[PDB]
């Protein structure tokens, strides 16, 4: 929500995440698991520990 | 005259999680980094509130 952000707003992202008709397939592993990574606009592959960057 | 001795418990000293601080300078505010994690490396912790 709201893409101008200044500085200092700790702001909530949203997922929402709906399995498919492929729901059907594995279903012996019950959990998987969401990486989420950050890009920078132009360059790329932030490192996790991202300072003066978000931090999460 | 309740005798309940010989309790024999055997108590652990081992603080399970571990706390890392980094500090983060910025102009007129600051920020706070903190890496947090199991003491040894087969005993995971859960973490509630911070």
């Amino acid at each position: 929500d709201e893409p101008k952000v200044k500085v200092g707003e700790i702001i909530n992202l949203k997922i929402i995440t709906e399995p498919t008709s492929t729901c059907r397939r594995k279903q012996n592993s019950t959990v998987n698991f969401l990486d989420i990574v950050i890009f920078d606009s132009k360059t790329s592959k932030i490192l996790p520990r991202s300072n003066r960057r978000i931090l999460y | 005259g309740t005798f309940g001795e010989t309790k024999k418990v055997r108590i652990q000293c081992y603080l399970q999680l571990s706390v890392s601080v980094e500090d983060i300078f910025k102009k007129d505010i600051f920020f706070f980094k903190f890496l947090l994690n199991s003491s040894v490396r087969e005993e995971p912790v859960i973490l509630y509130s911070s």
